[PDB]
């Protein structure tokens, strides 16, 4: 009868299916209390630890579940074993940055909100210091409400706190560095009798400072580089164009604006090509997931004048 | 042909 419905946070709301396993996403939306303008900004996923997909209105989320072994075998080479699939409620990878720009319902900012700032988290917005530590001092105020004097000052800022404003790539080496600006900024906000207390404005405040992040809003896909020389990427597909991450690391190895690349399809469907227009050079990209990225592509740089 | 046409 029903079925969870995730946030990027992790939490999660209920829902009832109209035609059971036969429910749509479409009808799902619906089925939740959202307006076609709040629909705009995002639709269903199913996700498991290792793959995310993005569903069409008129695709059946529990049939996808039962179908996901399969799914993973099409997609990946991950063990089908290892991977529980579940629904999330997610961007839009197709929702223009124009559009987006213009948000004030309260609801998506928070949807989009939850996923901006997992992405951040987890490593996957590059971006400099002085970016993140904004970012940072934007999570603070959020999270734990005005600065005040006798907590802080410093000795309030262990590597714990730390954990949940940082991205998880830079807390042990270059976050211990930022410290004092991340407290200082984190004063202004509450000090800020100009900037506004609520939750919806801060929230939106960091959707502003992630718009210009390179990689902001893309779908990421698993793959891999043979330089016996393997790199394992992350391939982030965006309304911006094509991103490269180590897997491990996930330094950006590469971005790339559309019109300052082009791609080709492999000789098999397990492969694609990206020639770089000004680097003069070549690399291929092996995954599964390349008729995906390829038809993303396609679509995302059609988006385009 | 629709099923497995995400994005």
């Amino acid at each position: 009868e029903k079925v969870r419905i995730y946030r990027m946070d992790g939490s999660y709301r209920s829902v009832e299916l109209k035609h059971g396993n036969n429910t749509t996403v479409q009808q799902i939306m619906e089925g939740m209390r959202l307006s076609q303008e709040t629909q705009q900004y995002f639709t269903i996923w199913i996700c498991s630890e290792n793959l995310s997909l993005q569903l069409k209105p008129y695709h059946k989320p529990l049939q996808h579940v039962r179908d996901w072994p399969e799914i993973l075998a099409e997609l990946t080479n991950l063990d089908p074993q290892r991977e529980t699939p579940q629904l999330f409620l997610r961007r839009d990878v197709r929702l223009p940055l124009e559009v987006e720009k213009q948000i004030e319902d309260p609801l998506a900012i928070l949807i989009l909100f939850d996923e901006a700032r997992y992405n951040l988290l987890k490593g996957f917005y590059t971006a400099p210091d002085a970016k993140l530590i904004t970012l940072a001092s934007l999570l603070l105020q959020i999270v734990y409400g005005n600065y005040e004097s006798k907590k802080h000052k410093q000795g309030f800022l262990n590597e714990e706190n730390l954990k949940s404003i940082v991205p998880v790539t830079k807390l042990k080496s270059k976050a211990p560095h930022w410290t004092n600006r991340i407290l200082h900024e984190y004063k202004n906000l509450s000090t800020s009798e100009g900037v506004s207390k609520e939750m919806h404005h801060l929230q939106r405040m960091f959707l502003q400072n992630c718009w210009e992040i390179p990689t902001y809003g893309a779908a990421f896909f698993t793959g891999q580089i043979f330089t016996h020389k393997v790199i394992p990427v992350y391939v982030g597909v965006n309304i911006k164009g094509l991103h490269l991450l180590n897997m491990e690391t996930k330094a950006l190895l590469i971005s790339l604006k559309y019109g300052c690349f082009m791609w080709q399809l492999g000789d098999t469907d397990t492969c694609f090509q990206i020639h770089s227009m000004e680097n003069k050079m070549s690399f291929i990209v092996h995954t599964k997931q390349a008729g995906l990225v390829v038809k993303l592509l396609m679509k995302l740089n059609g988006q385009l004048m | 042909s629709r099923r497995r046409d995400y994005f």
